[PDB]
């Protein structure tokens, strides 16, 4: 179905980490990352990053890797293993993505 | 320490009344703060502490006089 219902992307997902998203959100976001990027498929490329204060990879990708069955769970993984502080910066995760 | 006799300051009516006001204006400053998990901290937070130094630099020439 998601093969049908669309073509290939180019996806990168931002994800937010700063003092608010502590606790339930931070969880909540880590579930929702994990579950979109099972929506991914081969002919997919994703890549994962995050911002408090000045953006960075969450994984040892630094520019895009295909989505396959093994990049996806490095990047689950990546995120798993996030942490949340410092002040949010949109101007510097935009300009990054 | 009286330092003798100067031109000695007398009581004001207006300079208590101001004095109140700047307290009352410090309790709402202090109510209007929102805090935030971790070291995240809310944009208002930069304004609001400016007004530190204006308030305590005033009770202390009020506490002086
Ligand atoms: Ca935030």
């Amino acid at each position: 179905y998601i093969q049908g219902a669309a073509s290939p992307k180019d996806m990168l997902i931002l994800v937010d980490v700063s003092g608010s998203v502590s606790g339930l959100t931070l969880k909540l976001i880590r579930t929702s990352v994990s579950e979109m990027l099972e929506t991914l498929s081969d002919d997919d490329f994703v890549n994962v990053a995050s911002f408090n204060s000045n953006a960075q990879d969450v994984s040892c990708f630094q520019h895009l890797v295909q989505a396959n069955v093994r990049n996806k769970k490095v990047l689950k993984d990546a995120v798993n293993n996030i942490t949340a502080k410092g002040i949010t910066d949109y101007k510097k995760g935009f300009s990054f993505a | 320490v009286v330092r003798k006799y100067a031109k000695k300051i007398t009581e004001w009516p207006p300079f208590e009344y101001m004095i109140l006001a700047t307290i009352i204006a410090n309790c709402i400053v202090l109510a209007l703060e929102q805090h935030l998990p971790d070291d995240d901290k809310t944009p208002m937070s930069e304004r609001l502490d400016d007004t530190e130094p204006y308030f305590i630099g005033i009770f202390c020439f009020e506490a002086g006089i």
